[PDB]
RNA sequence: GCGGGGUGGAGCAGUCAGGUAGCUCGUCGGGCUCAUAACCCGAAGGUCGUAGGUUCAAAUCCUGCCCCCGCAA
RNA sequence: UUAUUGGAGGUAGAGCACUGUUUGGACGAGGGGCCCCGGGUUACCGAAUUCAGACAAACUCCGAAUGCCAAUUAAUU
RNA sequence: CUGGGGCGGUCGCCUCCUAAAAGGUAACGGAGGCGCUCAAAGGUUCCCUCAGAAUGGUUGGAAAUCAUUCAUAGAGUGUAAAGGCAUAAGGGAGCUUGACUGCGAGACCUACAAGUCGAGCAGGGUCGAAAGACGGACUUAGUGAUCCGGUGGUUCCGCAUG
RNA sequence: CGGAUUGUAGUCUGCAACUCGACUACAUGAAGCUGGAAUCGCUAGUAAUCGUAGAUCAGCAUGCUACGGUGAAUACGUUCC
RNA sequence: CUGGUGACUAUAGCAAGGAGGUCACACCUGUUCCCAUGCCGAACACAGAAGUUAAGCUCCUUAGCGUCGAUGGUAGUCGAACUUACGUUCCGCUAGAGUAGAACGUUGCCAGG
């Protein structure tokens, strides 16, 4: 448990003298990460949803939520009830596993890795990535397939701060 | 002088007594025009009465209808007997009571705006008299 | 992120049972709640705002180290020996807005047991 | 949609009306209703 | 046909026969029945105006 | 976590043998096993980074 | 009027053909299954654009010269462009796969309107398409067959009976669109005067032996 | 014209006053959704009506500033 | 105000009963020909007036709007 | 019938708290015509927000007088 | 029927306003719907609370889906409008068939015929741990007399007796 | 297979190869699976195919002019164009 | 005084600031069996108490939003007397808005101190 003991001792105090906070329970922590894959292909073709639906299980070790439409719009074509993809939550030991497995391994697999934004947080603390070669990731074997979907993460957090998302992302080993 | 939608274009008639339930108190400008009597102006009435202010004066000169013609009005076709029905749209209408402000105007003389707002009476079916503010 | 008050969502629901269920001298109601550490318990009739009975998990001889559910099954003990005098033999189960399914559902047990039979 | 007549399984007694889709419920539709001569609940299929 | 059980003494060639002489008597029945209508609405219609 | 719809998940062992950066997670490969880039092998995360006027005036 | 409803139109999505020298060869299949010589050991070639037919009596072994081409390649020589759509003899669909939407989607990538437009043509209405695939007649079990391997991306079609529950004014649209397709089709049928407009290759197996010449007479 | 009709009119409002002496399953209030709510010894009906169960008194009461009530009270 | 219609350049089907937009003439390029016409071979040309909904699917059903034809006024 | 008490109800009035209408302003949310990817505009401003003033049978945050329904009450009839 | 008749329109039912703060109230007065639907969109037990805006984010109005914050109702309530529902009557999940039998004090409306509400008793039950809920649906339309004939059942008669 | 196109680097000529020469090496590797209605040439060392040479010319040829190598098929016959 | 739980039209609320904790309640440690999430022990539930008052909770102050809200006067109006005027006169009731102002809750039962 590696991350997480980093995060107990030599985060917490790196920020806490850093902040001067009144005590640890101000310390901001992830509750969650969120996947999604948001693909309205499925109009089209049913395949495209449960392709995606089965790599998302392969990344994230465990069986995604389908998500869908609440309303309706006659552009896409898109009602009620149907499914435009899938959505992943995870919290715990899988959090840190996944975070890890992005940081020291697929985000140094960018073409062009020149840092990453430091603007993208809503305005509480909280983060996404944006992402656009879902077959960064290893066990995709992209050799049978090669619609990438990109994707989408959602890091969200208990800081209240913007600046402390980025010092707590930092002290994580993200840009 | 129009709407642009209106959920009922065939109402009921408004009522005609008791007084203003507002636009009494010179409000914008610096004089106004305040009806002494009650009856129905008209779009008709309205940009005639707003032209013969705006020539009367020139480009220095700044107005504010104050009244618009919500309510509709009807009128049947002509030779029909009664009933069958209630008749087509000719006209919308503003009401107006004694007290309210149909015109005020700002950027003038007493003088010249006595002289508009005079030319502008003598096309509505109103008595009016002149309006300076108060305290 | 704003955190979530359990016990305002647990009161919310109580309320949705109380709605229904109110109680009487004739047959009073049996309060429960709960925290993080043990239960409180209360036997009332809501005509008037006359708690009949009480039994606690906190000041008590029932008190011990255990706040295993076991605890809960003695709070409903205490309540039925402390209320069957009282001459009340029948009565409404508060769930609390809780659901039933532990400590809840011992302490009912417990109570049902213990001549306190609904 | 239609018109539906039940009936007992034990005697014959139809003892209950009602309506039923034939496209989603098309099938010989059998649910469990009062008998008043069993005075017992029993199982009434259609007819 | 839609449940309708037609029947028919002879062979498939007097199937095919009777059948075309069925549907060419509906169908001249039918440009009948719209030449008629068609030609009474616009009675109607002048008699109107009138 | 229910019982038949995760996928097998155990402890898996990650290595960036360009530096042998060995780490320890958990994913679905089925426990020795490669990495290529890392953090203490890609150009940002190791801060290193590998004209036609040079060109002409080579010549 | 009767509402007459439209008439059958099939389809094959395309065809990019190629229509290049050859499509199969094969050398001295030794047709048997235990102590029966079903055909003599022979060859055949099949090329660019052929409407091969076969013509045999029962239990000659038409089924299984087709099922040897299907599968396996004991003195067969086969290339990487045709792509078989395999129509049986028997089903081949799934029986209460719980939509003729599912069991054809299976093995074609297409759109939603189009498959139940090429159904509706078919005549398998918005509410039919969801009907299971054992409640079906047998004509229209075909014709879902036949959508099905047609969808499915091929260029080559090996239709064992074919034409066989279906009705007379379906049978026609049938022959007309393998007339004119522009690839090449392998299949049984009893029907000559079906096979009349159809045929350029026609075959028949007879007394253990076989034999094979070109277009009809 | 295109207009011209209306329906039938279902006799809507209170049946029993305040303070008034009610018999069981007597109707006080025929309504079209909660209008008023049910309180004691009344009971609401399949539409929305308002029927003592016991006899007794009628009371209009209130329920919270846009809500109120009708409680049928016992009397000696 | 009432009633019918608006589908490549022209005229017509298809709308009733929703399932991949069709017919004749024409237009464009090429051929034949001393050249043009005819004829032969290919190809373009259609948000089905428009804007909204229903539908997996709209020329098709529903809504709203702009024109066209008669009647009237 | 009146006195008293209580009660249901949404009218005249009034008001804009929603529904729609509407004037003049302050910003604007970003488009559009036009000029040279970006940037301009004596302009629509679809909107959002806000200050002030206004409209309503089928709007109401509010809400009369009367009328009504009754009362273990009194009086006159 | 009808501001003569006639044409045009309408004829029965439901909801608003006219309708004058009980109720009721007309007109060829103004606006709209109905002649169905649902084996769950019913019953019950558990749980949940929306729409919309700002911001961050791939296929980009970032309108598809996601994350947060705001937001008390502007969503949804099968379907017209009104009255109501967010202590849910709205949305999901599990089990079921009370969309039961015989009735029914007392009431509303009411010319009649009809229409509406209905506790409660008994029988035999689904759900819930229990209390208890349940004789359809958030309510109000979603219908058609008698004669006649058809179908089924029956401790009913059966032209002297059977 | 074919070798268009484009990128980089080079060689020769020249007063200088952007417009605007040829050539090379590397990289890339398009269209094209023997052509619709129509239509051309050829009767023998011809047609067909493979190379070579030369004038113009600093340099530039799939063209023109000329050379050889291999080497056919058929001509019933005049009914038709 | 804290906690539980009822009652009253938010005069009770929203908002801002500040404060307290091992005796409560909280966050909090984990999925160990009951139990559970169209996926996750986030929630639900359970074995817990190492840890922290940050947050939720509760308490103090403030009248910025919301709520309540007179008197006086006014519109309106039953009735009466005159008259037909887009009305007046007399009596009785009596708004709505607003203005001053109220208010940053109060009690009832029970277990603890
Ligand atoms: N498993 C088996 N065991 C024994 N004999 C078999 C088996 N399978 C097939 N056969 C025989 O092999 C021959 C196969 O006949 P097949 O179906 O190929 O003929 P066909 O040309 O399709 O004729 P038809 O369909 O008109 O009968 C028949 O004799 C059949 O009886
Ligand atoms: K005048
Ligand atoms: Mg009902
Ligand atoms: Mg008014
Ligand atoms: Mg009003
Ligand atoms: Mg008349
Ligand atoms: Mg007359
Ligand atoms: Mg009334
Ligand atoms: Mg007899
Ligand atoms: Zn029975």
């Amino acid at each position: 448990n590696r991350l997480k003991e980093k995060f107990n001792t030599e985060v917490t105090e790196n920020l806490m003298k850093k902040f001067n906070y009144s005590s640890v329970m101000e310390v901001p922590k992830i509750d969650k990460i969120v996947v999604n894959m948001g693909v309205g292909d499925a109009v089209q073709n049913s395949k495209v949803l449960d392709n995606a639906v089965e790599e998302l299980e392969l990344i994230t070790g465990q069986k995604p939520l389908v998500t869908k439409a609440k309303k309706s719009i006659a552009t896409f074509r898109l009602r009620e009830g149907m499914p435009i993809g899938a959505k992943v939550t995870l919290r715990g030991e899988r959090m840190y596993e996944f975070l890890d497995k992005l940081i020291s391994v697929s985000l140094p697999r960018v073409r062009d890795f020149q840092g990453v934004s430091k603007k993208a947080f809503d305005g509480r603390g909280n983060y996404t990535l944006g992402v656009k070669e879902q077959l960064i990731f290893p066990e995709i074997d992209y050799d049978k397939v090669s619609k990438v979907r990109g994707m989408d993460i959602v890091i969200v957090t208990t800081a209240n701060t913007d600046e402390e998302a980025r010092e707590l992302l930092a002290n994580f080993g993200m840009p | 002088l129009l709407p642009k939608r209106v959920k009922y274009r065939r109402q009921h008639r408004p009522k005609t007594t008791g007084r203003s339930k507002g636009g009494n108190y010179v409000t914008f400008g610096e004089f106004g025009l305040q009806a002494t009597t009650t009856s129905w102006i008209t779009s008709r009435q309205i940009e005639s009465a707003r032209i013969a202010m705006t020539r009367y004066m020139k480009r220095g000169g700044k107005v504010w209808i104050k009244i618009f013609p919500h309510t509709p009005y009807t009128k049947k076709p002509l030779e029909v007997r009664m009933g069958a029905g209630k008749g087509a749209v000719e006209g919308w209408i503003a009401v107006v009571k004694p007290g309210r402000i149909l015109f005020e105007v700002a950027g003038v003389s007493e003088e010249v705006a006595r002289e508009a707002l005079r030319l502008a009476s003598h096309k509505l079916p109103v008595k009016t008299k002149f309006v300076k503010r108060e305290e | 992120i704003s955190k979530i008050d359990k016990n305002k969502v647990r009161l919310k629901r109580h309320a949705r049972v109380r709605t229904n269920l109110s109680g009487t001298a004739e047959k009073p109601r049996l309060n429960v709640y709960r925290s993080n550490k043990h239960i409180y318990a209360q036997i009332i009739d809501d005509n008037k705002g006359v708690t009949l009975a009480q039994a606690s998990s906190k000041d008590s001889d029932i008190a011990t180290t255990a706040t295993k559910v076991e605890l809960a099954t003695k709070v409903g003990e205490a309540i039925a020996k402390k209320a069957a005098d009282k001459g009340i033999k029948e009565i409404v189960f508060d769930r609390g807005g809780y659901l039933y399914h532990g400590r809840v559902k011992a302490l009912a047990e417990a109570a049902r047991e213990s001549g306190l039979e609904f | 949609r239609v018109n539906v007549t039940l009936a007992c399984t034990e005697c014959g007694d139809r003892n209950y009306i009602t309506t039923k889709n034939k496209r989603n419920n098309p099938e010989r539709v059998e649910m469990k209703k009062f008998c008043s001569r069993e005075n017992k609940q029993t199982l009434h299929r259609e007819t | 046909d839609e449940g309708r059980i037609t029947e028919y003494k002879g062979n498939y060639s007097n199937y095919v026969e009777q059948k075309e002489l069925e549907r060419h008597r509906e169908e001249l029945e039918y440009e009948k029945y719209e030449k008629e209508k068609k030609r009474l609405e616009k009675a109607i219609n002048i008699k109107e105006q009138k | 976590m229910k019982q038949g719809i995760h996928p097998e998940y155990h402890q898996v062992i990650f290595l960036d043998t360009t530096t042998n950066f060995k780490f320890l997670s958990g994913s679905t490969k089925t426990p020795v096993i490669r990495l290529d880039i890392s953090s203490d092998s890609h150009p940002f995360y190791t801060g290193r980074q590998k004209g036609r006027v040079e060109r002409f005036n080579k010549k | 009027k009767r509402n007459e409803l439209p008439p059958l139109k099939m389809d094959l999505v395309n065809l990019e053909s190629v229509k290049n020298r050859t499509i199969i060869r094969g050398e001295d299949v030794s047709g048997t299954i235990e102590g029966r010589v079903l055909w003599k050991a022979k060859s055949f070639s099949i090329r660019g654009g052929d409407k091969m037919a076969i013509i045999g009596s029962n239990g000659t072994g038409k089924t299984t010269f087709i099922k040897k081409i299907v599968h396996g390649n004991p003195g067969i020589s086969l290339s990487p462009s045709v792509k078989i759509g395999y129509f049986s003899q028997k089903i081949d669909t799934l029986e209460l796969d719980k939509s003729i939407l599912e069991n054809v989607q299976s093995s074609s990538q297409q759109n939603e309107t189009l498959i139940r437009t090429i159904l509706a043509r078919m005549h398998f209405f918005r509410d039919d398409v969801y009907k299971p695939i054992s409640v079906l007649s047998g004509g229209e079990r075909v014709k879902v067959a036949l959508t099905k391997v047609f969808l499915s991306e091929v260029n080559t079609l090996v239709l064992d009976q074919p034409t066989n529950f279906l009705d007379m004014e379906a049978i026609e649209a049938f022959e007309s669109l393998l007339k004119e397709y522009n690839g090449s089709i392998i299949f049984v049928s009893h029907d000559r005067k079906f096979i009349e407009k159809v045929a350029t290759r026609i075959m028949t197996i007879d007394n253990k032996e076989i034999k094979i010449f070109d277009g009809t007479y | 014209t295109k207009n011209g009709r209306d329906s039938e009119s279902k006799r809507l409002g209170a049946k029993r006053a305040d303070g008034q002496f009610v018999t069981g399953g007597s109707i006080l209030y025929r309504q079209r959704g909660t209008k008023i709510y049910p309180g004691e010894n009344v009971g609401r009906g399949g539409d929305d009506t308002l029927f003592a169960k016991i006899d007794g008194v009628v009371k209009f009461e209130r329920k919270g500033r846009d809500k109120k009530q009708v409680s049928v009270y016992a009397v000696a």
